[PDB]
């Protein structure tokens, strides 16, 4: 199901490239290490409410 | 906008709103980046003069985080028209960069197959704004929100009196009163996916506001991602 399933496990940006998952994040934030997750790379990331 | 909730410090920071002559917010917009405003092409020819206005969330007083912003360039799409309204959007470069802090931030562009793959087919979006709170009320002087769910698209063009073209889907709700309405348009239509907002339209027209039978008309982003891109870099 790849990305169809739970979006790939990907926290953003999902692609199917040769039946395999692969993730991708917005602009303002960086993959993390473990290709899923999306680390913001400065303050004021994009799609963030202001909690500070 | 009709119903829904006052947005909360922090909780709508990509809302900008575009100010006439007298200071009057007339239409909504939404924070791209430090140097560019998304909003409504049917917005421009609503004011001869106008400046950007971010981080308010009360027009009424003075709270300390607001910022006004003139526009340097205007990138209206050539293909909108005044008739059907379809390509309603367009692009504002500011001539200085907007500070982000508390309430001022952007909202994300999404990529075009995902967002209308996991996007747009959750259940609801976000739209907020400063317009009417009622069909023949007043603009809002406080900043609201309010969820407003993904309508069939085969439904809304029943619904409809006017096309809804492919550049164009519908939010809302049949018969709730909820909804956007004059003065929301130009303004922010976002889907929250895992904590994050995404871009996802642009508050376009309504057969009045929250009527029964008839829903929100947005233009639709993932439709001008490409044409955003380029814009931004002119
Ligand atoms: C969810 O977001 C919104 C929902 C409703 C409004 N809204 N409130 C009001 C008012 F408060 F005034 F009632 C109005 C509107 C509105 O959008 N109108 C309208 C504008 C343009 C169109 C056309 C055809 N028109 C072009 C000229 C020929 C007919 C299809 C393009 C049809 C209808 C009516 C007045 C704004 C945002
Ligand atoms: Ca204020």
């Amino acid at each position: 199901k790849l990305c169809s399933l739970d979006n790939g496990d990907c926290d953003q940006f999902c692609h199917e490239e040769q039946n395999s998952v692969v993730c991708s994040c917005a602009r303002g934030y960086t993959l993390a290490d473990n290709g899923k997750a999306c680390i913001p790379t400065g303050p004021y990331p994009c799609g963030k409410q202001t909690l500070e | 906008i009709v119903g829904g909730q006052e947005c909360k410090d922090g909780e709508c920071p990509w809302q900008a709103l575009l100010i006439n002559e007298e200071n009057e917010g007339f239409c909504g917009g939404t924070i791209l980046s430090e140097f560019y405003i998304l909003t409504a092409a049917h917005c421009l020819y609503q004011a001869k003069r106008f400046k950007v206005r971010v981080g308010d969330r009360n027009t009424e007083q003075e709270e300390g985080g607001e910022a006004v912003h003139e526009v340097e360039v205007v990138i209206k799409h050539n293909r909108f028209t005044k008739e059907t309204y379809d390509f309603d959007i367009a692009v504002l470069r500011l001539k200085t960069p907007i500070t982000f802090r508390m309430n001022v931030a952007p909202a994300c562009l999404p990529e075009r197959d995902w967002a209308e793959s996991t996007l747009m087919t959750q259940k609801t979006g976000i739209v907020s704004g400063f317009g009417r709170t009622h069909e023949k009320g007043r603009q809002s002087t406080r900043l609201k929100m309010l969820e407003v769910p993904y309508v069939d698209r085969n439904s809304c063009k029943l619904s409809s009196s006017f096309i809804i073209t492919q550049n164009m889907f519908c939010a809302g709700y049949d018969t709730k009163q909820e909804d956007a309405c004059q003065g929301d348009s130009g303004g922010p239509h976002v889907t929250r996916f895992k904590d994050t907002y995404f871009v996802t339209g642009i508050v376009s027209w309504g057969e009045g506001c929250a009527r029964k039978g008839k829903y929100g008309i947005y233009t639709k982003v993932t439709a001008f991602l490409k044409w955003i891109d380029r814009s931004m870099k002119t």
